[PDB]
């Protein structure tokens, strides 16, 4: 592992954050502390779930609770293939961020991305709630249940 | 700026905490937003990652680009160097140790400093370490201030326990309890600073001298926010027997005597309240087993103050026998039993150890001359501090001195039965012996109480008040016939315990007649004293004068009738007493005491008490 | 914002084409 951190080819710790990625390792990417990985994550952040969230426990950790909220609400109103209950996570974890003092960040700032994220969540409850019930309802038939379940696990819909 | 990094975060957060403590509340929409932002640092008090061989053997492999969280930077020759070099001196991960160096370079304090590159980071890291728990200090602090608003003095309690306790509020609701936490956190200091030391001798046995006196600075401030916050999540009833046993343990296994010591002596003092006092779990067959527990020891001394306060704060029990339940349980063996381990533990020196650390507690670069000498004519073995720049804090004294009050109400209103066999010991050894110097330990305990009681008039007034209680019983109970340390001890007490005036007042009506000491035995004492030495001295006497002197400067300083009485008087004539004692062959103490008590009655003065002075002036030096 | 239209939906308790 010497060998391995003693490098400088850039192509190689691109491969190398996305292997450890796939593995898993979360112990040892995380414990970086380049910025390098960082720059490498806010340009497909808004790609794939995983990175994204590896992105904001980067934010997270460095007290940066405000930009973490805002990857993570831009991400639940994507069109990214994220299932509903994920994207009720993403909006819950974004109202607590924003809910706390990030330096740097007026409060006004703060205030309407935990008010976007808390009408977002109240929504999307009501989707869980209906797509859940709709599902498991005898008086519903099996045609209609998958073809319910394709418009509600996915992106939160209109009221 | 908004932007603020995890370093500017946290010195900004302080500055808020400031003023709503110094009574300014013009941040408090701007303060909630701080908490909500820096929710993950409040969880963790302090935590290190452990160094990885992945990130070491990937960060020197390809030193090109880096990638931290959403931004990207380029390492250099240069750069790369300074990361390994910081992890290794704090054994930090490289990647959080890489993000420590980013800072620097964004904030770009090299300049301001102009120190290494790879040296602040280390600053920098410790910075954290600081705010991050001295802001908790303030939290707590904060939500304990009566002289505040009731609605905002319980928003920052409720936070604090969610945010520092890791507490759910009472609104909603594996995890690892806080104690727990802050005892391997305080664990951490240790172990880093012991390394510190060994590693930094080895080299030194440069430009990096004053960055390591800072550090060792951050890191005793740390370990006393750790301390006062571990107190203070104490003093909530959110602890139990194993805490308390562990903690008894470390004593236990305490090496050298130093300033953590004297920041743990309260969180010991808060266990014993909590437990060992009834006014916690109580637990009256619980308290029954801690008893035995305590009473391997490296240090003797520890374990008799330990015992001492456990006996003073658990005799509280056996008062009455309507309040609890006393049945088939013998008396007179227990007290017994308690008294001879009181004075084994008397013997041991227990005592002497109280007041070696309230001596050091208050250590002052510079103090007034007119109080050079007093409460330092004791036989001190207790080994002192190193002198090392180590500053105490105003809180951390202030919780000593309220902590000392209580055990000295509490040892007064319980054990007055052990006083009187003390004093009647000394008094028959004295008497037996005189060529010899008997033990110091009613001498040694007024004086720790002198020290408790200073500064603090809302408590020496309750000498005052009730006549009738167990503090005025004892006041005019140790004013009887005595040698000359108690007298000076109790003339110290005296002078100690006239803050204002209102408390002078009171002392000076209490020690005239309305036997216990009088002005007119006082002043009998210093004319036989006059005439003798004009027709040698003992340092008993010369140590009693100068002991009235004081009483009597602090006296005319502090009140007023006592200042214009007996600067008329005609039964004492002090002033005569004094200048014939000063054109005398005596130390250079003596005169200035009585320079010193001439200034304080003539602070304020008319026209009449100016000639008078011009004119004794002139006729004793013509 | 919602907006109600009882007109034009999709029944609820038909299959689709």
């Amino acid at each position: 592992y010497n060998v391995v951190n003693d490098s400088s080819d850039e192509v190689f710790h691109f491969d190398m954050y996305e292997w450890y990625i796939e593995k898993g390792w979360t112990d040892r990417i995380l414990s970086i502390d380049s910025p390098h990985v960082i720059t490498y994550l806010q340009r497909l952040a808004e790609t794939d779930f995983r990175h994204a969230e590896l992105l904001c426990r980067f934010y997270t950790t460095r007290s940066r609770f405000f930009e973490a909220a805002q990857v993570q609400t831009n991400l639940a109103k994507s069109d990214l293939n994220i299932s509903l209950k994920d994207r009720i996570i993403l909006l819950s974890r974004a109202k607590g961020n924003a809910s706390v003092n990030t330096i740097g960040i007026s409060r006004q700032q703060q205030q309407q991305l935990n008010h976007e994220a808390s009408e977002l969540l109240e929504i999307a409850h009501i989707q869980d709630d209906l797509l859940e019930r709709l599902v498991a309802d005898p008086r519903i038939p099996e045609e209609r249940k998958a073809e319910i379940e394709e418009f509600l696990d996915g992106p939160i819909r209109t009221l | 700026m908004t932007d603020l990094r995890k370093l500017e975060a946290l010195q900004a957060l302080h500055a808020e905490l400031v003023a709503v403590r110094q009574h300014r509340f013009e941040g408090l929409q701007v303060l909630e937003t701080l908490l909500e932002e820096q929710t993950d640092a409040f969880k963790a008090l302090i935590a290190k990652p452990a160094r990885d061989t992945k990130d070491r053997e990937a960060l020197g492999k390809e030193p090109k680009k880096l990638k931290i969280g959403e931004e990207e930077y380029s390492l250099n020759e240069d750069f790369v160097n300074d990361c390994l070099k910081l992890a290794d001196e704090l054994d930090l991960n490289e990647k959080e140790s890489a993000r420590i160096l980013i800072d620097c370079d964004a904030e770009g304090d090299v300049e301001t400093q102009s120190r290494p590159l790879w040296e602040c980071g280390v600053i920098r890291f410790h910075q954290e370490r600081k705010y991050l728990l001295d802001c908790m200090r303030l939290i707590l602090e904060i939500a304990a201030d009566e002289d505040i608003d009731a609605g905002l003095q319980e928003s920052f309690g409720v936070a604090a326990e969610d945010k520092i306790f890791g507490i759910p509020p009472p609104w909603e609701r594996q995890v690892k309890k806080f104690i727990p936490r802050c005892m391997e956190a305080m664990k951490g200091v240790r172990s880093m600073l012991q390394c510190m030391a060994d590693k930094a001798n080895a080299r030194n046995m440069l430009d990096n001298q004053e960055t390591l006196d800072f550090s060792r600075l951050s890191l005793v401030e740390q370990h006393e926010c750790l301390a006062s916050i571990l107190h203070a999540a104490v003093q909530r009833h959110h602890a139990t027997i194993a805490d308390f046993q562990d903690f008894i343990k470390i004593l236990r296994k305490w090496d050298k005597y130093d300033h953590f010591l004297i920041h743990l002596i309260p969180v010991l003092a808060a266990y014993i309240t909590e437990f060992g006092s009834p006014e916690g779990m109580g637990d009256l067959q619980q308290a029954r087993r801690l008893n035995d527990f305590i009473c391997s020891w490296a240090l003797p001394v520890l374990g008799a103050a330990v015992r001492a306060w456990w006996i003073a704060e658990h005799n509280g029990f056996y008062l009455d026998d309507t309040v609890q339940d006393l049945r088939g349980i013998n008396l007179d063996e227990e007290d017994e039993q308690r008294t001879k381990q009181f004075l084994d533990a008397l013997k041991e020196g227990a005592f002497d150890f109280i007041l070696s650390v309230a001596a050091d507690c208050k250590a002052q670069e510079w103090q007034d001359p007119s109080q050079l000498g007093a409460r330092q004519w004791l036989q001190r073995k207790i080994p002192s501090l190193p002198s090392e720049p180590f500053p105490f804090s105003h809180f951390l004294q202030h919780s000593l001195m309220v902590h000392l009050e209580g055990f000295v109400d509490a040892t007064i209103s319980n054990l007055p039965d052990v006083l009187r066999k003390l004093r009647t010991e000394e008094d028959e050894q004295r008497q037996l012996r005189p060529n010899h110097e008997q033990d110091m330990d009613l001498e040694r305990f007024l004086i720790i109480i002198s020290y408790a009681y200073e500064g603090r008039p809302d408590a020496a007034m309750s000498f005052w008040e009730d006549p009738d209680s167990n503090l005025a019983g004892f006041l005019q109970w140790a004013s009887r016939r005595a040698s000359t340390p108690l007298v000076s001890a109790f003339c110290e007490m005296l002078r100690c315990l006239a803050d204002n005036e209102e408390c002078a007042t009171a002392a000076h009506n209490f020690l005239l007649d309305e036997q216990s000491l009088t002005w007119s035995q006082i002043f009998k004492e210093l004319e036989y004293f006059t005439t003798k030495v004009c027709s040698e001295i003992e340092p008993e006497s010369a140590l009693m004068l100068e002991c009235y002197l004081r009483l009597i400067a602090k006296l005319a300083t502090e009140s007023e009738i006592a200042r214009k009485r007996l600067i008329m008087d005609e039964d004492f004539n002090l002033v005569d007493t004094i200048l014939k004692l000063s054109v005398g062959v005596i130390p250079h103490r003596l005169r200035a005491c009585i320079f010193y008590v001439l200034k304080a009655l003539m602070i304020r003065k008319t026209h009449e008490e100016l000639d008078a002075m011009w004119r004794w002036v002139e006729a004793w030096m013509t | 914002k919602l907006v109600i239209n009882k007109d034009m939906r999709t029944d609820l308790f038909s299959p689709p084409n």
